[PDB]
């Protein structure tokens, strides 16, 4: 049988979602955001044209 | 009824555009905004009326075409607040690009069109070129980046309401080609080897001049060591890449100085060539009603534009002012072609008064310009060149003409490729510049002279990016104009060395151009 | 203890997510003919920079694969 049927059988929805992954790492995500805002750091790499050597 | 009302509405809108582009103030901005609101109102009303019609069941072609073209509202499909915000964003981007001047804080300041372009095309010092390039990119891009995401979102919303898909389909639908991208990619792959050879030769010449610290044999050339602020048409100044300097090589620098060669008489010469081709002349009011010279005050015009049509059948002005040069002559020929194309289909209805293909305008304007740039026609008019007497002269002219019209193909492809990618959401706001420079490296052979970090909106330095006009029409026109010239030279009765074939009193070629150019968008 | 364990698991899995998304993306683009042959490493490193945020420690010229 096609994949969505087994997806619905295992969980209940015939779709792929990242909500479970985000919920699993929620305490870590919150603590990491707090630490990053405390340390004064910006997300991403806004100096993309950079090479160590 | 639509034609009857649209004629006057668009005539008044074009008058407002003239007044804004010549008498730049804040009252001109207010008048332009409110007249944009008025034309949006008219277009919305008549498009809503035409939406009740059905195009599929209409058993005709011309009326079907008119209804189909009027079906979409373009920008006027947005809500009132969204339309007002979009107009304000577009005006703000245009006015922050036109007025931007970058300078050393010592006190002396320079403008793009008068001085920065001149100081970039003339100077040969690495540091001065780097200063000009970096400063202009800095100021223009950092000014425009604040607005650009909002403009992208609003234009995407307008296109989605019009029934297209994320504003890429909207601009690709002007060509009526479901397979446009594949055809253009095939054409670019065909032109790739010649461009690669020219790039290698130019890199060798630049390494000979600037040394090895800046330019190495293996690798890209810096994007500012070429001649233009954007390197769109690089090394048009070919004094550094001339194959072998020969005595009969044309100078084309003093040949328009000891004879005066005012812009008025250059446009007169272009019009005379157009008439001798066998085409109807421009109305006499054009010269004394338009403007093509420097002003008598500080505020003259926007940085760069093209010819303007008023759709009322009498006003065919030209706005370009660039003093006197050979590039000025070719640009004047291009604008004369634009005007003659605008004037050929005066008989057609207003909805069809656009042109057969957005690239056809530039292609037909520039094919005669390509024809007149040959040394034979220059010999026939005020100059003395060896023509086809020496093969070395022919190869030098070919190289000079190929530094134009080639190395512009990759840029004209690249700009609209990047804009299509950003419009369709593939380029996220966080990496506007990284993908632009990746395209610059991939298609062209250019590298950023200075590390260009995120937060520098390099694509905003091009005028067409904030002004929001398509750019791939130039690539299409540069592809097509050579086909047009080949056909017109075939109609001349001889082909031989096509690189030096010249069109002059070819009545049959002019007639063939007219019978297929009078069709317009029909 | 909870934060340490979650950080270890994140380093195990979420650090792997973008690389696994990028490698097959590059391969798909190669098979489609959108990568040609002149720039194999260039597009790979562009994808690495865009997704995983990594940079070549040494200048990677063409011919390295
Ligand atoms: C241009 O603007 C000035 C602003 O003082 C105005 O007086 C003038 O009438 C305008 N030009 C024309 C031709 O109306
Ligand atoms: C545009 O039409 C609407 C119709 O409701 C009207 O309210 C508005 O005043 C019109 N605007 C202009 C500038 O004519």
């Amino acid at each position: 049988r096609p994949w969505p049927e087994a997806m619905q059988l295992i969980t209940g929805q015939p779709n792929m979602s990242a909500s479970a992954m985000l919920s699993y790492f929620k305490p870590l995500l919150d603590w990491l955001r707090t630490e990053n805002e405390l340390h004064g750091e910006k997300l991403g790499w806004p100096q993309y044209n950079w090479t160590p050597n | 009824e639509y034609d009857r009302t649209s004629q006057v509405v668009w005539n008044e809108y074009a008058e407002a555009n003239w007044n804004y582009n010549t008498n730049i103030t804040t009252e001109t901005s207010k008048i332009l905004l409110q007249k944009n609101m008025q034309i949006a109102n008219h277009t919305l009303k008549y498009g809503t009326q035409a939406r009740k019609f059905d195009v599929n069941q209409l058993q005709n072609t011309t009326i079907k075409r008119i209804i189909k073209k009027v079906q979409d509202l373009e920008r006027a499909a947005l809500p009132a607040q969204e339309l007002e915000e979009y107009n304000k964003i577009l005006l703000d981007m245009e006015t922050t690009y036109s007025v931007a001047t970058v300078c050393h804080p010592n006190g002396s300041c320079l403008q793009l069109e008068p001085d920065l372009t001149n100081v970039m095309a003339t100077s040969r010092k690495y540091e001065d070129l780097l200063w000009a390039w970096e400063g202009w990119r800095d100021k223009a891009g950092r000014a425009i980046l604040q607005f650009y995401p909002k403009y992208v979102e609003l234009i995407n919303q307008a296109a989605r309401l019009n029934g297209y898909v994320d504003a890429g389909d909207s601009w690709r639908s002007m060509y009526e080609t479901p397979s446009l991208e594949q055809d253009l990619e095939r054409l670019f792959q065909e032109l790739q080897p010649l461009y690669l050879n020219l790039h290698a030769y130019v890199r060798r010449a630049l390494h000979r001049h600037y040394g090895a610290q800046h330019i190495n044999l293996e690798g890209p050339i810096p994007a500012h060591l070429l001649g233009n602020m954007w390197a769109q048409t690089w090394s048009n100044i070919y004094d550094l890449v001339v194959p072998f300097p020969s005595a009969p090589s044309m100078d084309t620098t003093e040949a328009m100085l000891k004879q005066g060669w005012t812009p008025r008489r250059m446009f007169k010469e272009a019009d005379d060539f157009f008439t001798s081709l066998g085409l109807l002349p421009v109305p006499p009011e054009f010269w004394n009603k338009s403007m093509l010279e420097k002003p008598t005050d500080g505020r003259e015009v926007v940085c760069h534009a093209s010819a303007w049509d008023f759709y009322n059948g009498k006003d065919f002005r030209i706005k370009q002012c660039t003093t006197v040069n050979l590039e000025d002559l070719v640009v004047a020929h291009h604008e004369m072609g634009h005007i003659q194309y605008f004037m050929q289909y005066k008989d057609l209805p207003v909805a069809l008064r656009e042109g057969a293909n957005p690239g056809f305008h530039e292609a037909i304007g520039d094919v005669l310009a390509l024809s007149v740039s040959t040394p034979k026609h220059l010999h026939s008019l005020n100059l003395l060149s060896s023509e086809g007497g020496s093969d070395e002269h022919d190869i030098n002219f070919l190289m000079k003409m190929a530094l134009d019209k080639i190395a512009f193909i990759p840029f004209s492809y690249l700009v609209d490729q990047w804009r299509w990618r950003v419009f369709d959401g593939s380029i996220t706001k966080e990496n506007y510049n990284q993908e632009w420079w990746s395209l610059r490296l991939k298609y062209q052979g250019l590298c950023p002279p200075v590390p260009r970090t995120q937060g520098d909106f390099d694509p905003g330095a091009k005028f067409h990016i904030p002004s929001s006009v398509p750019y791939i029409r130039y690539f299409v026109s540069f592809i097509i104009q050579f086909q047009f010239h080949e056909a017109l030279c075939q109609a001349a009765g001889h082909t031989g060395p096509l690189h030096k074939c010249d069109i002059y009193q070819s009545k049959e070629a002019g007639q063939r151009l007219a019978t297929a150019m009078k069709l317009g968008f029909s």
